[PDB]
């Protein structure tokens, strides 16, 4: 946050708690908006033998 | 059969106990042998029906080329019966029963023998090959599947498949034996289920070299 130091201790004195700890607007902290790809694994049922629907 | 309508009329001069005084009981009688392949003297020969098998080859067809212990397989009926390695051939007796102990099957009594220096997948894919060119197609478990078993046969000889589907063919010959109109589907599927049960270390270290050469 792009606040003055004496408007920090302002707000911190007037709420009674230390605010730049945990903020409630998001920053740079969060993830990335492009992402490699994934996997995404297979089921159980993706074998090629002993694998006959009867038994499931 | 042939030989089946050329025998009667000498078992009816002779007598059915003389023919039955041969082999085994059960197994009597006197049979005719065709032996080809991997041996030095290959030929037709006529023998009493539980024959050895390394006696009938060693005193008919001159013996394994190299040697007995050169020898690595052998299909003692024809190519519907499944193949037996060397071991079982040591003590084999050529007749219905002994062989159908031996998980094979007597058939046609036609023997063909393999030595250590061929390729033992190349002949069981060369002869699925065969049974998916004379099918005649009327019935879609041999039709559809023995397609299926030679492509599958055809990248097993070149080692393209993963170790996986050794069992996925297995459960592919067993979905097609039993539930054909003739047995010419069980005829296709024995061979793979030999060729499985008795090189499947073959086929693993094959696949194995081609991961390796292709990465
Ligand atoms: C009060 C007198 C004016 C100065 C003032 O308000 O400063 C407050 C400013 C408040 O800081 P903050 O908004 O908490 O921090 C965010 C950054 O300042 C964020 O700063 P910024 O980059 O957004 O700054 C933009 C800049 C330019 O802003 C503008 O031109 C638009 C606003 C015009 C308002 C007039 O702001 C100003 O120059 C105007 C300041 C107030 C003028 C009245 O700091 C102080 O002066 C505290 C002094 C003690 C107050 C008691
Ligand atoms: S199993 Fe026999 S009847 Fe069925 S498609 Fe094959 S050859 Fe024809």
């Amino acid at each position: 946050a792009s606040a003055t130091r004496v408007i920090q201790l302002l707000r911190n004195w007037a709420s009674g708690r230390d605010l730049q700890a945990k903020l409630q607007l998001r920053y740079q902290e969060i993830s990335k908006r492009t992402q490699p790809p994934p996997k995404l694994p297979v089921g159980p049922s993706h074998k090629l033998s002993n694998n006959y629907y009867c038994t499931r | 059969n042939v030989e089946t309508v050329a025998v009667s009329p000498t078992i009816c001069r002779r007598g059915g106990a003389w023919f039955a005084s041969f082999g085994r009981e059960r197994n009597s009688g006197t049979k005719l042998f065709n032996i080809s392949g991997h041996v030095n003297h290959p030929c037709t020969v006529e023998e009493e029906m539980s024959v050895p098998l390394k006696e009938l080859i060693e005193k008919h067809a001159g013996g394994v080329i190299g040697g007995w212990d050169n020898l690595l397989a052998v299909i003692p009926g024809g190519s519907s019966t499944p193949l037996i390695p060397k071991s079982v051939c040591e003590t084999v007796l050529m007749d219905f029963d002994a062989l159908v102990q031996a998980q094979t099957g007597l058939g046609t009594a036609a023997v063909i023998v393999m030595d250590r220096s061929t390729d033992i997948v190349k002949a069981i894919a060369r002869l699925i090959e065969f049974y998916k060119h004379e099918s005649c197609g009327q019935c879609t478990p041999c039709r559809e599947g023995v397609d299926w078993m030679n492509k599958v046969m055809a990248r097993f000889v070149k080692g393209d498949a993963r170790p996986a589907e050794i069992d996925s063919l297995w459960e592919i010959s067993k979905q097609i034996e039993g539930h054909t109109i003739c047995a010419l589907g069980d005829g296709a599927a024995w061979p793979v289920q030999g060729l499985i049960r008795h090189f499947r270390p073959e086929l693993e270290e094959r696949m194995q070299q081609f991961a390796l050469q292709h990465q």
